[PDB]
């Protein structure tokens, strides 16, 4: 069956090399989710530096497309930062011809398109990579939006993404059923990221020291990534509650 | 099934298993170190001496990027040599650009982004090669290992080849009875060392020495290569420490 | 097996067998021996015939005044890589005013035998070449493969049964290293090293080629009459 | 590389058959059927819709014929995204072929020139073939009334009566009967309609599963009209040759 | 564009395309020529499964390339129209700049290097025809006849036969014409033309084409009654 | 690098099959239903969105798109090969018609468009077929109103009303009940919920369904005045609280 | 299937190797090199007698010192052929002189790996290339689709060439005259000709220095043929 | 070049072209024929910069011969006409344009009607009872403005032809070497031999 | 606006004897009324026995020295180490400065 290597349809009308490479996707053992604030977004993902050779500082998975969007990505690294150049020319030509900083959930839908070319056309494969996009679009306000290799995307009101991605999921669902609203009602993104952090620790029943994780926030005008002590300050801040 | 025969497919698994065979190639290769240091980043290699005809000190494998750029692997030769070709290149672009040298980050991405671009068709092969590089640029010190997937991330210490788990093995013991830091010269002999160490896994023919190095006080931040009474000093360190 | 319909696959291994079968052709060809001193380098080549009444295949090839190389396998990728060779030459003297260094000549080599060996309906070159120079750093002998592994040495030998002068020149290297300022002297050491590699047959005077650049000397090939001299 | 995955869809077979033409072939024998008669004093097109359902829009649809130009009409067997592929190339020759002589195109200029380029996808490229058989009906002043076909092969011929689709062999049979020279076109009519009466795989043919189409000189002295008819003017013509 | 190579050797030193395309020959309806002493015959057998046929507009097998050169064929119908095209524009193209029609063996070169050319190019199949190309030289009385085939390779012929059971019609040709003596005219030659077509053709009704051509751009199309006489004469002198 | 695959992957099986173009088709089978109906005075398209998780906000999925002004789209199958066929097809509107007449194209020539955009997919080197079956309602000045079905074969044909995807079988034979040529716009609607109840599993609401109309023109919706002659679109997609009111009457 | 540039596991190029076993199958083309010049003669092999024979070409001429044969595919030959016609008068273009035999051979045989995937597969004709140049007097060459050229005194390529260069290896002298190498040429064609020998199924030719390449007229191998049987019969 | 005439009577149409061809002072030659057979019923005569004229022709020429073999008829003159006329308004706009005027005189067989168009080198097409580029016209048009009757046979036509080259060899500043005249009718196209 | 040529000076002449040849050329090398150089030969061994000078403007005459001299180099390489006659030579450089006829070197030509 040729019809299981390239993206053409199988009998039953599927791509396997669609659904294989979201197989990828989870390769480097590592969840992430993200949130929004009243004022920002918050992405978190797990920090996994295995051999003890490694220089920790350059072992990421958060992004820094714009000055405003931030990506998190779920699968291998090569994929990834083919995803993170592209998204940041597309980000960057865009302000150069209309004048204006690229969306999120536009940057998102762009991104989504390039997915989908690769599921049509025989010669590119699929890259086995999540995108996790976040911002504080100046129009919508705080913005999830999410991208895979089938170029489906689409915006949430917080996500989860990785092996134990279905337990962060059904965890946060359970709080917005509860909290009866569309987000973290917090001012300060400082107390935003503790409740994502938070979550992810009873939904995943495991403790982090402050190399354990990697926080991205984005706010209005600026996305960031916290250093290891904003985190240390910030699992403090949670220890005494 | 038959997932293996074409690169840039995907197996059920999630896998590149002609990447995975690369790395075969690779792990086949000749053992080559890097060694981060205080101010700087060593390298070194093995190079088995195929035969007595081999003219020694002749056949050069560590090779230099921009002025300030050493670049070693481990695996099929021609393919490393292809990679540094497109990385000057690139930093002569980035230079005649932006007039500053390439950074070693940016370089790395540059080389990166390369490497896994031969992953996306299967009309190209993945590259045969681990490549260790790094130097120094106006942040300090950065040492990369980067590998057939294109996957690379900064290092401490890095190592490939055969002997690649004997030298992480004593790099790893480096890294942890030195965590104030390494001088350069200590690392050029520590080099020495661990590539004699590492020449053991592979030791039907014996082999010569090869060792660069760009530090920001020794080589004033370009890279040069170890040679002559220094060269020597390091060889005759290791040859105390293996017995 | 499964993995050797084309360059741009591996093998479960991690091997390139369209590179080892085109290795395999230089296995092949008629012998061809390379060694040099201080002061020159030669080329000895045994050439092959088709039959009795055919001419002796060529093996030894010009680059330059300064340069020149020995092939076995296949004869028309040896003629695209020495002229490839020549323009490099060429354009080195035409733009920097400068002879082509041997070492250079070397990676070029390598280069562009590589490209063949990673990318999809080309394939690898079925030659291997010997490169002997005389550069602004004394004399010179390269080892060619269509892998592109390129190898400096002080002697070496490729072909049908090269092993026999291989291990020769390894047990004569301290002798001929140092046969500085002797043309003729080189030349038989050379000729005696393409003797190992002999069976059922030994040097005639048409069958034999021999090549010499050094100091005082461009690359220049002797061929029938001239080398009757050195059987 | 990409080899593999290569169907060759422009090779011969042992026999020196184009495999995708053969299948192409096989794939237009399941088409509704249309057919073509030609008259001293005119020409018939008629074709049979593949099943319609009843919340279909029957008047503002065209699957089967199609109009060329002024004087040139196809009736379609096949895919019928690959046919208008097709027609929109036939209609810009057409008008080439005026802007460039200013006279309408002989109709066998404009068939031979669709029927080259159905021929060139079973020879260079390496793409599938065409999955559609024309029949064309028109006129010009060197030949009066003509009727062709073409096939995906790129073959071409001319015709008195023919069909194509399904049940050809069937249908042949019965043209080649009751078909005769002297003709007039409203007897050509109804025998177009007898003919797919007895051939249709349905259990009776009704108005809204039939395109129906006439070129006649019945309009002013030497000059010619092109009918597509109304889903009205079909279910009267059923009625008057007897059929419903 | 598509690369592939389509034409290729196989173990044996057999290119499979281009025999394969042969097979598409042997299929087509048979084609024979004759030359006589002062002219060239060229007939056509017409399947007969069809009726219905309008022949007034149907493709006629013979085609005139230039007013003094025929080309007939065997095999596919469609690869012949674009031999046909090339022929025909080549002819236009060597009057516009040698001021001369061609001679039928260079018209014949042409037509079988673009054959030939079809054999080792990526990305195309061979031309499933071989054809027959019959004409007179310019202020030339001498009669002219050609063979082309799909490999490219062409030869000159007294008389041949392409297409199915040209080998029964090769058969009787091989026979009934004397090198030494041609058919000392039209009339004689047209006879021997159809009589070979009869060995393999069935009645002679819509069933063989003739066209005859003489020096100096002489060409005519036989019409079914002057066919029918021939094959009226041939079946009563039959009778032994 | 490049493509090199500049052959066929859609080819004619022995049976005269084309297999992509059936698997394709077998894609919009399994695909969430939508439909549309016709009434006399303007056109109804309908579907469901079955939201993947409920953490997303699926009001930031458009199932139903705006082509044109007049023309609305709605797909089942592959969602992201409907996406791009959307930016296409708005594309291709202006490219090929608006910029050379100066008025946007009608209903039947934009699809026109769009199911050769899809049959090119079929027949060009390298690529698939696309994975979706489209329903395109549309008004224009000199046909009215009109409803079409595009297929990955890159036909089309017009309907009175029709149902394609998961529930269609029975979906068509409920409209075929219910239809008549009399239908006056709100009684279409009425009747989409109604077919569009059947095959819905869970919630059946406003924030649920998505429906969109090509009805009377909205000059509340063009964004300017003082042209007299140009009055605004025809395509206006219905609200969430708009849907739910007609769920009350249902 | 496989790549048209693959090489086989004895490190051969497959579609060069079965090009090869095609020219196997060809007609027999025999050449012999002398001091007084060079002959060229092949077998015409008709597939019918209705084909008129004086219209099989495989004896052809490349310039005025050059001549040239074929066996094999000869329709793949035409192309060589031009390029070779080129190649000579374009050379005498640049240079006002006599393009050299060997450099034209090369010129022809560039020409013959430049397939895959350029044409798409191999040439699978044999050439024997014949002519006479000042610097190095008469000269025959082999010209394969290898890209391989030898140079012979004397070769037979074709069906009947095992067989024929076994009787070439004997029968070859270096003071062979014109006259005993075209009866050579006579006498080895009609041993692995098929039919039997005559003016109408076998063609000869050569290329002296002082008339240049010339085909020779069935009138002139008539009496060459007659000649051969007169020495035959009289021993 | 310079002078190319024609008139189209009742059942011919007739043109006249000058034999003189010039380069400087000299009159290289005085035998020219400015005139290309299209088809057997169509004739083009042709004007304008050396060089062009005759590659112009020839090149119509060729694509109407090959037109006629493929579709074994013979293009009306308005179509061969039209053909011209938008190879010429291509020309125009192209890299180096064909400066090239021309007379085409055709016997339409279907119509049985002779026809004379008259066409310059930007592609300006017309269809003329009598027609002329160049100087000429300036007096030929007026000459048969008087002289010119629809009706006339193909003897009046060559007299009113005779009364144009008298007259321009009266008039006009340089010796065009007379004409070679050709009728275009029902039965072809003839030269007559002496005028 | 630039102009591409210019006027390098000096003078050149060539005499043919029985059995000799001579090239004549001054080594002075001017640019308007100053001496770029007393001594900057422009008359060259160019191997097989020629001699060659390219007089006018020195940057087109140098470059077409060179061209020659390459190949010499190359017809030696393609044929088999042949010697280059005069007249092969000649009508060599004929096509060396015929390639640039719409754009041409400068130069009177000697060899």
């Amino acid at each position: 069956g040729y019809d299981r290597h390239i993206t053409i349809f199988s009998p039953e009308g599927r791509l396997y090399q669609v659904e294989y490479a979201f197989k990828a996707t989870n390769q480097t053992n590592i969840n992430s989710l993200a949130v929004r604030g009243k004022d920002c977004t918050v992405v978190i993902s797990q920090k996994k530096v295995p051999d003890k050779l490694l220089d920790p500082t350059t072992v990421s998975y958060i992004f820094c497309i714009s000055r405003t969007i931030g990506m998190v990505v779920n699968g291998p690294i090569p994929d990834a930062r083919n995803a993170a150049l592209r998204a940041k020319a597309e980000a960057a030509e865009f302000r150069y011809k209309y004048g204006y900083d690229m969306p999120c959930d536009v940057l998102a839908k762009r991104m989504a398109n390039l997915s989908q070319i690769y599921t049509q056309r025989a010669y590119m494969r699929p890259l086995g990579v999540i995108l996790t996009f976040v911002s504080v679009d100046e129009e919508l306000g705080p913005s999830i939006y999410k991208t895979d290799p089938a170029g489906y995307y689409v915006g949430y009101k917080a996500t989860a993404t990785g092996p134990k991605q279905q337990e962060i999921t059904t965890n946060l669902e359970n709080h917005f059923k509860k909290s009866k609203i569309d987000h973290i009602n917090e001012e300060s993104w400082e107390k935003v990221v503790e409740f994502a952090i938070t979550h992810m620790i009873d939904a995943l029943g495991t403790e982090f020291s402050k190399n354990d994780l990697e926080v991205g926030v984005a706010t209005k005008d600026k996305f960031f990534t916290l250093s290891a002590e904003n985190i240390e300050e910030r699992l403090v801040a949670i220890a005494e509650q | 099934t038959g997932y293996d025969l074409s690169n840039s497919v995907f197996s059920p698994d999630g896998r590149n298993f002609q990447v995975e065979y690369a790395v075969k190639a690779v792990e086949n290769g000749t053992t080559s170190i890097g060694i981060k240091c205080n101010d700087g980043v060593v390298f070194a290699v093995e190079k088995l001496i195929t035969s007595k005809l081999l003219v020694p000190q002749k056949n050069v494998k560590i090779q230099v990027v921009d002025r300030h750029i050493g670049c070693v692997y481990s695996g099929l030769i021609p393919d490393g040599r292809h990679l540094v070709n497109r990385g000057r290149e690139e930093a002569a672009s980035f230079k005649k650009l932006y007039k500053t040298p390439i950074p070693i980050p940016a370089f790395a991405d540059r080389l990166g982004q390369y490497v896994q671009a031969h992953t996306l068709y299967n009309s190209v092969r993945p590259f045969g090669v681990s490549t260790i590089f790094g130097g120094v640029d106006k942040n300090g010190a950065h040492l990369y290992m980067l590998e057939p997937s294109g996957s690379y991330w900064g290092y401490k210490g890095a190592a490939t080849g055969k002997g690649r788990q004997s030298a992480k093995a004593e790099l790893e013991k480096l890294v942890d009875h030195h965590p104030e830091g390494l001088s350069a010269r200590e690392a050029v002999k520590q080099a020495a060392k661990i590539i004699y160490l590492a020449h053991e896994d592979n030791k039907e023919k014996d082999f010569e020495l090869e060792i660069s190095w760009c530090s920001l006080s020794e080589t004033n931040g370009l890279h040069k290569f170890v040679k002559g009474d220094l060269l020597q000093e390091a060889i005759d360190f290791a040859q105390k420490e293996i017995n | 097996n499964n993995y050797d319909g084309d360059t741009v696959t591996f093998s479960p291994t991690g091997r390139l067998f369209q590179v080892e079968y085109a290795l395999e052709a230089i296995k092949q060809g008629s012998v061809t021996v390379g060694l040099r001193s201080n002061t020159h380098a030669v080329l000895v080549a045994l050439k092959r015939n088709a039959d009795e009444l055919s001419s002796y295949q060529k093996k030894i090839i010009k680059c330059d005044e300064h340069m020149g190389l020995s092939l076995a396998g296949l004869a028309p990728d040896a003629r695209v890589l020495s002229n490839y060779l020549r323009q490099q030459c060429n354009y080195s003297s035409l733009v920097f005013n400068r002879k082509l260094a041997v070492e250079r000549a070397g990676h070029l080599l390598c280069d562009k035998a590589q490209k063949n060996t990673q990318s999809y309906g080309g394939r690898p070159y079925g030659v291997g070449l010997l490169i002997i120079g005389y550069d602004k750093s004394g004399a010179h002998l390269l080892e060619f493969q269509p892998s592109g592994n390129v190898t400096e040495l002080y002697g070496t030998a490729i072909g049908a049964r090269s092993q026999g002068a291989k291990t020769y020149l390894e047990r004569t290297l301290d002798t001929f290293i140092k046969i500085d300022g002797n043309p003729d002297e080189l030349i038989k050491a050379g000729v005696e090293a393409i003797s190992q590699s002999l069976r059922d047959e030994s040097l005639t005077v048409d069958n034999l080629s021999i090549a010499i650049v050094g100091k005082d000397t461009p690359f220049t090939i002797y061929d029938g009459e001239a080398v009757a001299k050195y059987i | 590389g990409s080899r593999r995955y290569d169907s060759r869809t422009t090779i011969f077979s042992p026999e020196g058959r184009l495999y995708q033409v053969e299948y192409a072939l096989e794939s237009i024998s399941h088409a509704g059927t249309a057919i073509g008669i030609m008259a001293s004093d005119g020409i018939v097109l008629a074709a049979e819709r593949k099943v319609t359902s009843t919340l279909l829009e029957q008047d503002t649809s065209t699957e089967k014929l199609y109009k060329l130009n002024d004087k040139i009409a196809v009736a379609v067997a096949g895919l019928t995204a690959d046919a208008e592929i097709l027609i929109n190339t036939a209609r810009i020759h057409a008008q080439n072929y005026l802007k460039t002589y200013n006279e309408d195109i002989p109709v066998e200029i404009l068939v031979r020139r669709l029927s080259d380029i159905k021929q060139g996808y079973t020879q260079h490229g390496g793409l599938r073939p065409f999955g559609v058989s024309f029949i064309y009906a028109g006129y010009d002043d060197r030949y009066g009334y003509q009727l062709y076909t073409s096939n995906p092969s790129g073959n071409y011929t001319g015709w008195k009566a023919i069909s194509v689709g399904a049940n050809t062999s069937a249908a042949q049979t019965l043209l080649q009967m009751d078909y005769k020279d002297d003709m007039k076109v409203d007897d050509a009519i109804e025998l177009a309609l007898k003919t797919l009466s007895k051939t249709t795989d349905s259990s009776a043919l009704t108005y809204d599963r039939l395109e129906f189409a006439t070129i006649r000189k019945g309009a002013n002295d030497g000059e010619v009209y092109q009918k597509i008819f109304k889903p009205q003017e079909i279910k009267d013509i059923l009625v008057k040759t007897g059929i419903t | 564009g598509y690369d592939r190579a389509l034409s290729i050797f196989s173990p044996d030193g057999h290119i499979f395309q281009v025999e394969y395309a042969l097979e598409a020959v042997k299929r087509g309806t048979c084609a024979v020529g004759v030359k006589g002493k002062n002219c060239v015959v060229l007939g056509c057998e017409r399947r007969s499964t069809l009726k219905l046929q309008d022949t007034r507009i149907t493709p006629s097998k013979v085609s005139k390339i230039d007013s003094h050169v025929v080309l007939s064929f065997s095999g596919l119908n469609a690869d012949s129209r674009i031999l046909i095209e090339k022929a025909r524009v080549e002819a236009q193209s060597h009057r516009l700049t040698l001021e001369d029609p061609v001679t039928v063996e260079y018209l014949t070169r042409y037509v079988a290097g673009v054959q030939q050319r079809y054999t080792q190019s990526g990305g195309v199949r061979p031309f499933g025809v071989s054809t027959l190309i019959a004409g007179f030289d310019p202020r030339d009385d001498e009669p002219k006849l050609y063979q082309t085939e799909p490999s490219g390779i062409y030869s000159s012929w007294s008389a041949q036969t392409i297409g199915r059971n040209s080998k029964t019609v090769r058969e009787f040709l091989e026979k009934n014409y004397d090198r030494k003596e041609p058919p000392a005219t039209v009339e004689e030659c047209v006879k021997l033309t159809v009589r070979s077509l009869l060995e393999v053709v069935q009645t002679g009704a819509k069933n063989i084409e003739i066209t005859v051509v003489k020096p100096d751009s002489d060409i005519v199309a036989l019409s079914s009654e002057e066919i029918n006489q021939y094959v009226t004469q041939i079946e009563q002198e039959k009778q032994e | 690098m490049t493509d090199r695959y500049s052959f066929s992957l859609t080819t004619f099986s022995p049976s005269g099959k084309l297999g992509q173009i059936d698997y394709a088709l077998t894609a919009v089978k399994q695909g969430v239903t939508s439909l549309g109906i016709k009434a006399t005075n303007g056109v109804v398209i309908a579907t469901e969105k079955k939201s993947s998780s409920p953490l997303a906000m699926s009001e930031t999925l458009s199932k139903v798109s705006l082509l044109t002004p007049d023309i609305g789209a709605v797909y089942s199958g592959m969602g992201p090969d409907y996406r791009v066929l959307v930016d296409k097809s708005r594309k291709v509107a202006h490219t090929s018609y608006k910029r050379i007449y100066g008025e946007y194209p009608p209903t039947k020539l934009l699809v026109s468009e769009v199911a050769k955009i899809m049959q090119e997919a079929t027949q060009s080197g390298g690529v698939r077929p696309f994975g979706v079956s489209l329903l395109i309602a549309g008004h224009d000045e000199f046909n009215g109103f009109s409803l079409y079905q595009v297929d990955p074969s890159g036909s089309y044909f017009p309907w009175k009303a029709t149902a394609i995807g998961k529930g269609s079988v029975a979906a068509k034979t409920f409209l075929e009940k219910r239809w008549n040529d009399e239908l006056e716009l709100e009684d279409a609607i009425h009747i989409a919920l109604l077919t569009l109840k059947e095959s819905v599993e869970g919630e059946f609401n406003g924030d649920t369904i998505e429906l969109a109309i090509i009805g009377d023109e909205n000059p509340d919706l063009l964004g300017y005045t003082g042209i007299p002659t140009d009055k605004g679109p025809r395509f206006r997609k219905l609200t969430s609280q708009e849907i739910n009111d007609r769920l009350e009457a249902l | 299937d496989r790549g048209v540039s693959t090489f086989s596991p004895e490190g051969r190029l497959f579609q060069v190797e079965y090009s090869l076993e095609a020219i196997k199958l060809g007609s027999t083309a025999i050449g012999i090199a002398t001091k007084e010049g060079v002959v060229l003669g092949v077998e015409k092999r008709a597939t019918s007698p209705l084909l008129e024979s004086d219209s099989i070409e495989k004896i052809v001429e490349i310039d005025r010192h050059i001549g040239c044969a074929m066996s094999g595919l000869t329709a793949d030959a035409r192309s060589m052929i031009e390029h070779a016609r080129t190649a000579a008068v374009t050379h005498n273009l640049y240079y006002d002189e006599d393009i050299n035999v060997e450099s034209l051979t090369q010129s022809v045989c560039d020409l013959a790996l430049r397939f895959g995937e350029l044409m798409s597969r191999p040439f699978g004709v044999a050439l024997l290339i014949a002519g006479h140049d000042a610097d190095d007097g008469y000269q025959l060459f082999h010209a394969e689709p290898s890209g391989t050229f030898y140079r012979y005194n004397a070769k037979a390529i074709g069906s009947g060439s095992e067989g024929a260069q076994a009787e070439l290896l004997n029968e070859w002298h270096s003071s062979l005259t014109l006259k005993e190498a075209e009866l050579l040429v006579l006498k080895i064609l009609k041993q692995v000709m098929e039919e039997k020998l005559d003016e109408n199924n076998a063609q000869l030719s050569c290329i002296t220095k002082q008339d240049g390449f010339k085909i020779y007229d069935n009138e002139k191998t008539a009496e060459l043929i007659k000649e051969l049987k007169e020495k035959e019969a009289a021993e | 070049m310079d002078i190319i005439l024609g008139i189209r009577v009742q059942d011919s149409v007739i043109l006249a072209s000058s034999k003189a061809v010039t380069r400087g002072i000299s009159v290289l030659k005085d035998s020219d024929d400015k005139t290309r057979q299209l088809s057997p019923h169509t004739l083009m005569s042709f004007a304008g910069e050396a060089g062009d004229t005759v590659q112009f022709a020839e090149y119509i020429q060729a694509n109407i011969q090959l037109y006629s073999i493929r579709e074994d008829y013979e293009l009306s003159p308005q179509a061969v006409s039209s053909f011209v006329r938008q190879e010429l308004a291509k020309s125009i706009r192209s890299r180096r344009p064909y400066q090239v005027n021309v007379l085409i005189g055709g016997y339409d067989k279907k119509k049985n009607k002779p026809e004379l168009y008259q066409i310059d080198y930007l592609g300006t097409k017309v269809e003329l009872p009598y027609g002329a580029h160049g100087y000429s016209g300036f007096y030929t048009f007026s000459l048969l403005d008087h002289h010119y009757r629809p009706d006339m046979t193909t003897e009046e036509g060559l007299d009113l032809l005779k009364l144009c080259v008298q007259e321009l060899e009266k008039r006009m500043p340089m010796d065009f070497k007379g004409v070679i005249v050709k009728i275009v009718d029902k039965d072809g196209i003839r030269q007559v031999d002496d005028f | 606006q630039f102009n591409p040529y210019g006027d390098n000076g000096g003078t050149i002449l060539g005499i043919a004897g029985e059995d000799f040849a001579v090239l004549a050329g001054d080594t002075r090398n001017i640019t308007d009324y100053s001496i770029n150089s007393r001594y900057e030969p422009k008359v060259f061994d160019c191997g097989d026995n020629i001699v060659m000078s390219a007089n006018g403007f020195a940057a087109d005459g140098d470059a077409l020295v060179k061209r020659f001299k390459n190949s010499v180099k190359w017809y030696h390489f393609d044929h088999n180490d042949k010697k280059l006659s005069i007249n092969s030579a000649a009508r060599n450089i004929q096509h060396l400065l015929y390639g640039k006829r719409f754009f041409p070197y400068y130069v009177h030509t000697i060899i």
